[PDB]
């Protein structure tokens, strides 16, 4: 699930409070956030980033 | 509740995306069946057998 601790957006299992920073890695992409009802807007981390900008 | 209903499809091996981006369809579908009920047991008594 993704959950804000009031000011960062993480996504945590849903059973017990672990909260993961939002990556390409635990998220799968669908679309465009016109469809959704109560979509936010949040940047969300590329792991491969770092590693084409070096 | 648009956010349970999500793991209920993941539960049934639909992917989440599929009812976000449906939600009014699913919502409309819902309430629609919801209104069936009241005509099934107001209309025939033997839906009580």
């Amino acid at each position: 699930v993704f959950v804000s601790n009031g000011t960062h957006w993480f996504v945590t299992q849903r059973n017990f409070y672990e909260p993961q920073i939002i990556t390409t890695d635990n998220t799968f992409v669908s679309g465009n956030c016109d469809v959704v009802i109560g979509i936010v807007n949040n940047t969300v981390y590329d792991p491969l980033q770092p590693e084409l900008d070096s | 509740f648009a956010m349970q209903m999500a793991y209920r499809f993941n539960g049934i091996g639909v992917t989440q995306n599929v009812l976000y981006e449906n939600q009014k369809l699913i919502a409309n579908q819902f309430n629609s069946a919801i209104g069936k009920i009241q005509d099934s047991l107001s209309s025939t008594a033997s839906a009580l057998g």
